[PDB]
RNA sequence: AAGUUUGAAAAGCACUUUGGAAAGAGAGUGAAAUAGAACCUGAAGUCGUGACAAAGACAAUGGAAGUACCUCCAUUUCAAC
RNA sequence: UGAAAUGGGGUGCCCCCACCCGUCUUGAAACACGGACCAAGGAGUCAAACAGACGCGCAAGGGAGGAGAUAUGGUUGCCA
RNA sequence: AGAUGUGGCCUGGAGGUUAGGACGAAGCUUAUGGCGUGAGCCUAAGAUGGACCGGCCUCUAGUGCAGAUCUUGGUUGGCGU
RNA sequence: AACGUGUCGCGAUGGAUGACUUGGCUUCCUAUUUCGUUGAAGAACGCAGCAAAGUGCGAUAAGUGGUAUCAAUUGCAGAAUCAU
């Protein structure tokens, strides 16, 4: 809240020959007489400084958040729109991919990558894994080194 | 790959649109920007002053978006975008994009002339074999 | 870097520069640039008499005021000045482009001057103290100075 | 006030916005989930030490 | 049940297949035919298409979807080689039993393909009669694996 | 100098690493000679080692690697040099992720890491 | 006020030569030295220099419409065409 | 197969047309005020109460807030 | 003056998607042309550069400059006065 | 003619843009977390083979002692010589 404020400055006033904003006060220095205290001047306040309590988080009606949910898996049963939004669902044997509940034995993770193959879903995940590359952006300075795409999701009932 | 013929190709106005007195300020960039000036000439329309653009220039939309070589300009990052305008081809030209490589560039010009699709950045050669 | 232009046939020819030579631009760009055509020796001649004060250097820019002259005359402006500080520098570079031109192996009284040129060099602060408690900048200004020869036979 | 919109009764006259001047009262709940995460945490250690004890 | 008719509102304007390019819109769509983003032009959308596609030297394939299969993907495309020869309005009658909508469509393309075909004959056949005269100081081969 | 997520804590606490951090950071991977015998990934490397480039330049020189200076993040072999202009010979640092250890020294200390490395 | 950010590595230009020196011309290192110490990129503005276009005083610029000379940027054509 | 040709571009010229920008103003080319050049900065934002349009859910019902409860009593984290 | 519209142009970022890049990314420069009424886009060349980055849907904001006796840095005619 | 103007090729002056980031801001959590007459915070002088500032340290002064670590430190010189 004191950023771009820290000074004594005040304005020189008219007759002085200059503009009318406030201006450091002291001496001896490069920065005597500068402007100071405005968003225009170097090193001043920004223009409406950003806050805390900015509205960050949204409610929405308990209802609409299960409309939604549900709306989006009647999406996920349609090989045609889960062929545009991206999954190459080539050799996938059938739309609401359904597998086995002996999934959750698998142990190594070498064998859970054979099931991956089986059921095709692996061409999909060398579309993930072909995909990661460093960041355009600055995000890459943020913690965000790697964008990957989103891959198959698996669902199992219990956590284990 | 000889273009689709459209009708005459005539321009209305060749001559760029550029704003008031820019060629005094070495800053100000020739591009356009309305002036709001109110006693401003231009604004006014003093004959002598530049002309503003209006809704009459268009481009007869017959014609409109056709380069001077009969085709519709589509660019092309890898020579998989080819096979979208070969069926096309008649009508759209491919631009490989300016990052596009050394080395992808050699590919396209290839699979393009296989195709008969046309680029127009592609290399010219092998059209005036 | 510099040398803003290349010599033709530079197996004949002397590089030569100075840079940040503290001497006044204005000064300088108008006693090198008399020399642009001239032989190597008449460009030394015109020198020597020039701190005789016989000749003079023809200022044809940076003329703000001065004084008319007749000694200008054979330039063609009336207008002309005797600068011996700068003149004794051009001295010493035309004196190096000499030194290289006979390490390559040539003869420098066939050497003709090409492509003399001056630029403007980072200037230095000085300050000036002023009516009412003002300070104002003193700063001079030395130049860059870059020239090549080449020869010339029939 | 220009129209026939409601009379605003808001109250925000006293000090509360931290301008670069002053401090100024502003309660931010940010920390919610936190310190919910924490009061659970907390029922359970003091679950683990009351043991077994309700 | 999801009709074509509700799936063409929700891909229209975003898509993996959509492709707008400097104010054009083509279709990377394996399906399409001539490559215009419509709904007669989506092959992966409707529940019923089929596409002229080639094969081997001029051999024309077709691929051709079922409202029955539709889902249960390597079983929903079906694909088929016509004869090298093949005239065209074979091909277009071929299509037009599944999709009589791409009657016209099929057939330029079928003639097209032909034309592509005995295109990359000629071309690398000229490429290759003037690569002899050049002497290359490399060349790759990948080694055969058992 | 842990791999943090934050990238800033991450390269922080590994350029302010001290010089103890800074022996296990530059490390090299010892040959499979050596991982067949001290069944080991990697070690790092000490003043005496005898030891392979294979990273670049010098990639197949063999040296004895004179010693490792911690402050550079480099390694300093024997015949692995270069000439200055007046011609004397100075050593040409290599990094040790790029080196590979034929042959190291032991002392009572370093065995002590050995055994506690041991995979087996 | 001020990134001291050269480079992968100082390999930070040995040596010859003109100079009182600063430096210059060579050479050498390096993929780059137009990366040579402020050393990555190196913009705008202003200035120099070779070439060239011309140009009377209508302050200069500006509009529209031609022509003169360039440009070699683009597209098109080259023979039952 | 080097050229030809049309278009775009540059520089000069001719006939003609043409007051200096932004601004306050009934009125600005004004003997009205700001104005040497450039680069980089530079001005309707955030929050709350009320309303009316428009998008969405639900409907004589609608919706929480705070907290609790576990998948999570887990995970460096992705999970605030 | 003012009101609104745009499948309307640009900018930093986040969720997606599709691509590019040491055979040369962003940046920069150009009598480099092409497209759009326009904001602007796009290609060509660099005897520029040295490692990042484009399109499209959606979200988001410290998001578009010529003018304030605007701020800071630089430069400049006056003036070799 | 000269000055001056204009275009281009290169060159200087100047230090923008991008790329780069051990900095900033803000949000959050953990705890046998709160200084001083047993001389604190702040102040002054000093200390290194070479030592201006800075950091560390106090006449035992760029550090002593103890444990853990396991062959450096490093611009230069100097230095027991590898089982601690």
């Amino acid at each position: 809240r004191l950023s771009g404020m820290n000074h004594s400055a005040h304005s020189w006033g008219t007759g002085r020959a200059v503009a009318r904003i406030p201006r450091i006060s002291g001496g001896g220095t490069s920065t005597s007489g500068a402007g100071a205290f405005g968003n225009m001047c170097r090193g001043g306040r920004m223009f409406a400084p950003t806050k805390i309590f900015r509205r960050w988080h949204r409610k929405i009606n308990l209802h609409q958040k299960r409309f939604a949910v549900v709306s989006a898996l009647a999406a996920s049963s349609v090989p045609s729109l889960v062929m545009s939004r991206g999954h190459r669902i080539d050799n996938v044997p059938e739309v609401p991919l359904v597998v086995e509940d002996s999934i959750q034995g698998y142990e190594k993770t070498k064998e859970a990558m054979a099931f991956l193959k089986a059921i095709a879903a692996i061409d999909d995940v060398n579309r993930v894994n072909d995909s990661r590359e460093i960041r355009a952006g600055r995000g890459k300075m943020r913690n965000r080194r790697y964008v990957a795409r989103r891959g198959p999701m698996l669902v199992m009932p219990n956590n284990k | 790959v000889k273009p689709v013929v459209t009708k005459s190709v005539v321009k209305k106005r060749t001559k760029r649109f550029t704003r008031h007195r820019y060629e005094l300020f070495p800053q100000l960039s020739s591009s356009w920007r309305k002036p709001r000036g109110e006693d401003s000439p231009v604004r006014r329309r003093y004959k002598g002053q530049k002309a503003m653009p209006n809704k009459g220039y268009g481009s007869d939309r017959a014609t409109k978006y056709i380069t001077p070589s009969g085709f519709k300009s589509f660019p092309i990052q890898n020579v998989q975008d080819l096979y979208m305008l070969v069926m096309q081809n008649r009508k759209y030209a491919g631009v490989i994009s300016h990052t596009v490589g050394a080395r992808s560039r050699k590919a396209i010009v290839r699979k393009a002339h296989e195709l008969d699709v046309r680029l127009i950045n592609g290399g010219a050669k092998l059209r005036k074999l | 870097t510099h040398y803003s232009r290349k010599p033709q046939v530079s197996s004949k020819s002397a590089k030569a520069k100075v840079s940040d030579l503290r001497c006044h631009y204005k000064n300088t760009f108008e006693t090198a640039n008399v020399i642009n055509g001239m032989p190597l020796r008449k460009a030394q001649q015109l020198y020597r008499q020039v701190l005789a004060k016989t000749r003079c250097i023809p200022f044809k820019r940076y003329n703000g005021k001065i004084g008319r002259t007749a000694q200008a005359k054979e330039w063609g402006q009336t207008k002309g000045r005797w600068p011996r500080k700068s003149v004794v520098a051009m001295m010493s570079l035309l004196k190096n482009a000499e030194a290289n031109a006979i390490e390559k192996g040539l003869d420098p009284n066939q050497m003709v001057i090409k492509h003399v040129q001056v630029d403007q060099a980072a200037r230095m602060r000085r300050r000036t103290y002023r009516a009412h408690g003002r300070i104002t900048p003193y700063m001079c200004s030395p130049c860059h100075v870059q020239l090549f020869m080449s020869e010339k036979k029939e | 006030p220009k129209g026939n919109n409601a009379i605003p009764h808001v109250h925000q006259k006293k000090h509360w916005n931290p301008c670069s001047s002053q401090k100024g009262n502003v309660k931010v709940f940010l920390n919610q989930p936190a310190q919910k995460h924490r009061r659970r945490r907390l029922r359970l250690l003091k679950a683990k030490k009351v043991f077994p004890r309700p | 049940s999801h009709s074509v008719d509700l799936q063409w509102i929700l891909v229209r304007q975003n898509s993996r297949f959509l492709q707008k390019r400097g104010g054009i819109r083509m279709s990377n769509d394996p399906f399409n035919n001539n490559g215009n983003w419509t709904k007669r032009h989506c092959g992966f959308l409707n529940e019923k298409a089929a596409v002229v596609k080639p094969a081997k030297g001029g051999a024309i394939c077709v691929t051709v979807k079922d409202g029955s299969s539709n889902n249960k993907p390597r079983q929903t495309y079906r694909k088929t080689v016509h004869a090298a020869g093949v005239r065209a309005s074979d091909v277009s009658r071929a299509v037009a039993a599944v999709r009589p909508d791409l009657a016209d469509v099929s057939f330029r393309r079928a003639r097209r393909m032909a034309c592509i075909a005995s295109r990359t004959a000629k071309v690398a056949a000229a490429r290759k009669a003037r690569s002899e005269k050049i002497k290359f100081s490399r060349k790759s081969v990948r080694a055969k694996r058992h | 100098s842990i791999k943090c997520g934050s990238r800033r804590k991450a390269r922080r606490a590994h350029f302010q690493a001290p010089s103890h951090v800074r022996r296990v950071l530059m490390s090299a991977p010892l040959s499979k000679e050596l991982r067949a015998k001290y069944n080991v990934r990697a070690m790092p490397v000490r003043k005496d080692d005898e030891v392979i480039v294979k990273r670049g330049a010098f990639k197949g020189r063999e040296g004895k690697v004179t010693a490792c200076y911690r402050l550079k993040w480099v390694i300093h072999i024997d015949k692995v040099n270069r000439e200055k202009a007046n011609g004397s010979t100075v050593a040409v640092g290599i990094h040790p992720s790029n080196v590979e250890i034929t042959k190291l020294k032991l002392t009572h200390h370093r065995k002590a890491i050995l055994e506690r490395k041991d995979r087996s």
